[PDB]
């Protein structure tokens, strides 16, 4: 089977050169074999119930998640951010892509996100590193002062 | 009832078949990507239909291309057998709506609409394990389709483009 | 095997009519471009005509309204028309295409009586 593929189709199987023609006779079987489910038996042969939950990642507009309540939205600021579950720190301005309507990321060299799109209002934010920089210390020797 | 005659034609597709591979947006950059592509200048099976075996092979994916504008093409068929021992699409457009059904449907030799009954698509479907409704795809123009399915889902592109009078 | 196979050639008297055809191996649309060079005994190769890949099509100056090179889409070959012959037309004809390289062929002697 493929990933994710059922069978439903009941026929005879045919394990010989002749045809089955619709008989169960020699070199043709039924594939389907009913499990014996008693009360007796071992661990190891009792029925098991099976649940499989499988989660779609986020490509489009979000519907399912937890109870987190949405707050206000602020701009021009070093603030963080938590867009449908994407976390990151930066300043948030207004944006001059245009998005087509069935994106919803923005990817850099790097690949990391630098545009967004407000699940509530459908606007697109641009996001940008808060300041940073390096710093220097010149001094003469200790021997002489103590100034920097 | 058969009624429906058919001949090919051979052309190449040029330069087409190009499509937004993921759904993240891109600015002056150039991305290598890797999928089901159209190759360049390659054969493209010009079926003219006149009023006939149109069980035409899937294989990995299949760009549709049309040209006309009296809108006569509507919906696809899709399976493995195209019988009711196994499920089958039933992808099908008109004015309003779209109906996407799988089910074991009994298809006859010749499916068309009598415009509207299916009653001459499928005799009578018994297990249907999956509908889907929702609004029609198909809206001087060429209409171009992709079709694929990878790992049990089946995804459709499409584009709308103006062409001017070239055979 | 050879890719680029040539035919038509024989003896034709004057005012008569014949068919040039060569088929390649590989698909015709790839190729870009098809054109016929011909060569008469002691003299330099000159270029007949020449169709591209979108359908431009270009001939000489001595072979306007007489020949025409066409190509269909159903056995990936090239024909061209010999349409009112003369005594000059007498040479041998050879088709070229080049998709990233240049193929050649050879054959095709045709002879005109005058
Ligand atoms: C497209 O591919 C097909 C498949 O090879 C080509 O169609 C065949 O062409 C050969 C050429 O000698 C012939 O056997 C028939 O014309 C075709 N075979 C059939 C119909 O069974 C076709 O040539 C290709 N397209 C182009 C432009 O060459
Ligand atoms: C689907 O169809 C092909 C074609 O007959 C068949 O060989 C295959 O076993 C079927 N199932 C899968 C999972 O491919
Ligand atoms: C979401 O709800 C808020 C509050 O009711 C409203 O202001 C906003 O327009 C809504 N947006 C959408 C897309 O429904
Ligand atoms: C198109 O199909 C839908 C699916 O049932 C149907 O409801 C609709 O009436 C159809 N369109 C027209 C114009 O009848
Ligand atoms: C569905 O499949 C079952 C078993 O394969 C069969 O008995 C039944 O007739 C089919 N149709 C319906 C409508 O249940």
């Amino acid at each position: 089977l493929k990933p994710f593929e059922r069978d439903i189709s009941t026929e005879i199987y045919q394990a010989g050169n002749k045809p089955c023609n619709g008989v169960a006779g020699p070199n043709c079987y039924s594939p389907l074999q009913s499990y014996g489910f008693r009360p007796t038996y071992g661990v190891g042969h009792q029925p098991y119930r099976v649940v499989v939950l499988s989660f779609e990642l986020l490509h489009a507009p979000a519907t399912v998640c937890g109870p987190k309540k949405s707050t206000n939205l602020v701009k021009n600021k070093c603030v963080n951010f938590n867009f449908n579950g994407l976390t990151g720190t930066g300043v948030l301005t207004e944006s001059n892509k245009k998005f087509l309507p069935f994106q919803q990321f923005g990817r850099d060299i790097a690949d990391t996100t630098d545009a967004v799109r407000d699940p509530q209002t459908l606007e697109i934010l641009d996001i940008t590193p808060c300041s940073f920089g390096g710093v220097s210390v010149i001094t003469p020797g200790t021997n002489t002062s103590n100034q920097v | 009832v058969n009624l429906i005659t058919r001949t090919q034609s051979y052309t190449n597709s040029f330069t087409r078949g190009v499509y937004y591979p993921d759904k993240v947006f891109r600015s002056s950059v150039l991305h290598s990507t890797q999928d089901l592509f159209l190759p360049f200048f390659s054969n493209v099976t010009w079926f003219h239909a006149i009023h006939d075996n149109p069980a035409l092979p899937f294989n990995d994916g299949v760009y549709f291309a049309s040209t006309e504008k009296s809108n006569i093409i509507r919906g696809w068929i899709f399976g493995t057998t195209l019988d009711s021992k196994t499920q089958s699409l039933l992808i099908v457009n008109n004015a309003t709506n779209v109906v996407i059904k799988v089910c074991e449907f009994q298809f006859c030799n010749d499916p068309f609409l009598d415009v509207e009954s299916e009653f001459r698509v499928y005799s009578s479907a018994n297990n249907c394990t999956f509908e889907y409704v929702s609004q029609p795809f198909l809206m001087k123009n060429l209409r171009e389709f992709v079709f694929k399915n990878i790992d049990g889902y089946f995804k459709i592109y499409s584009k709308h483009t103006p062409i001017n009078l070239e055979r | 095997q050879v890719q680029l196979q040539e035919s038509g050639g024989g003896l034709v008297q004057a005012g008569g009519s014949l068919r040039l055809s060569c088929a390649a191996s590989e698909s015709i649309f790839r190729m870009e471009l098809m054109e016929w060079y011909h060569q008469a005994p002691g003299k330099q190769r000159e270029l007949v005509a020449t169709i591209n890949r979108c359908g431009s099509t270009n001939y000489s100056d001595s072979v306007k309204g007489r020949f025409i090179i066409s190509s269909d889409n159903a056995k990936n070959s090239v024909y061209l028309q010999m349409n009112s012959l003369k005594d000059e037309d007498t040479a041998v004809y050879s088709c070229h295409a080049r998709t990233w390289t240049s193929y050649w062929g050879r054959g095709t002697q045709v002879t005109v009586s005058s």
